[PDB]
């Protein structure tokens, strides 16, 4: 159910240094 | 190279 | 990881060590996909060619790691294995065709914060990620080059490569269960998986859910972060219904 939100990432909304760069490639 | 691990895991 | 950074503390809290009891050593990647199994490269239990074929008792995994050498007392966890499971299709005999295995675990193990299951994509989510371009990301505790090893986790993000773009790079027969990624030359930017990294996760972060997914699981290469060449990870999604299977008959 939780599966994919990390403990001291998603669950504390922090993001990590260089996660952006993978949504910025997401562009389709 | 490696630290020994606790015995009771091998 | 050839061209990777330090990961974060808990970055990758799926990451899974496989550990050989005797000698002790780093075997491969893995990753944590529920409290009581664990993802890797068939590769990394069988694999005749190299007199390579696992027992359960030759084994160990260990969770929730950061550094490579240490134990890292009360913060990871070692978990002994009940069963591997090897795809049936397994193609070791030629490409590594279907480069993917299962391992139960005695016990559950406890999650925290520095332990922590990745999802496993459905139909839609791979079909809305896995497109040239979009970037993935790869940990381990392999080679720092191919011809040296990390104090702690690497990272490193490295996009998606077109279909005919991963053919036209290698002689190898490449399948439908199989996708590559990495930087092309003079693109400015390297990086790749090496020995010792096969068996981790390819993740990516749906930007719908806000999710990390396993779309890929660290399969072969022909060495590490050379220009023309490219990683190669075993497609997960294309395989989901053996895990699955797996799952519902020995969960
Ligand atoms: C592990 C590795 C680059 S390597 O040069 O260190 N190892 C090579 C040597 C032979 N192989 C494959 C083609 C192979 O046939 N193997 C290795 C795995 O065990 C089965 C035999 C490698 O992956 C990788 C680079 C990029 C990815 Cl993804 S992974
Ligand atoms: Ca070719
Ligand atoms: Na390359």
């Amino acid at each position: 159910a939780d599966c994919g939100l990390r403990p001291l990432f998603e669950k504390k909304s922090l993001e990590d240094k260089t996660e952006r760069e993978l949504l910025e490639s997401y562009i389709d | 190279d490696f630290e020994e691990i606790p015995e009771e895991y091998l | 990881i050839v061209e990777g950074s330090d990961a974060e503390i808990g970055m990758s809290p799926w990451q899974v060590m496989l550990f050989r009891k005797s000698p002790q050593e780093l075997l491969c990647g893995a990753s944590l996909i529920s409290d009581r199994w664990v993802l890797t490269a068939a590769h990394c239990l069988l694999y005749p060619p190299w007199d390579k074929n696992f027992t359960e008792n030759d084994l160990l995994v260990r969770i929730g790691k950061h550094s490579r050498t240490r134990y890292e007392r009360n913060i990871e966890k070692i978990s002994m294995l009940e069963k591997i499971y090897i795809h049936p299709r397994y193609n070791w005999r030629e490409n590594l065709d279907r480069d993917i295995a299962l391992m139960k675990l005695k016990k559950p193990v406890a999650f925290s914060d520095y332990i922590h299951p990745v999802c496993l994509p459905d139909r839609e989510t791979a079909a809305s990620l896995l497109q040239a371009g979009y970037k993935g990301r790869v940990t381990g505790w392999g080679n720092l080059k191919e011809t040296g090893q990390p104090s702690v986790l690497q990272v490193v993000n490295l996009p998606i490569v077109e279909r005919p773009v991963c053919k036209d790079s290698t002689r190898i027969r490449i399948t439908d269960n199989m996708f590559c990624a990495g930087y092309k030359p003079d693109e400015g930017k390297r990086g790749d998986a090496c020995e010792g990294d096969s068996g981790g996760p390819f993740v990516m972060k749906s930007p719908f859910n806000n999710r990390w997914y396993q779309m890929g699981i660290v399969s072969w290469g022909e060495g590490c972060d050379r220009d023309g060449k490219y990683g190669f990870y075993t497609h997960v999604f294309r395989l989901k219904k053996w895990i699955q299977k797996v799952i519902d008959q020995f969960g």
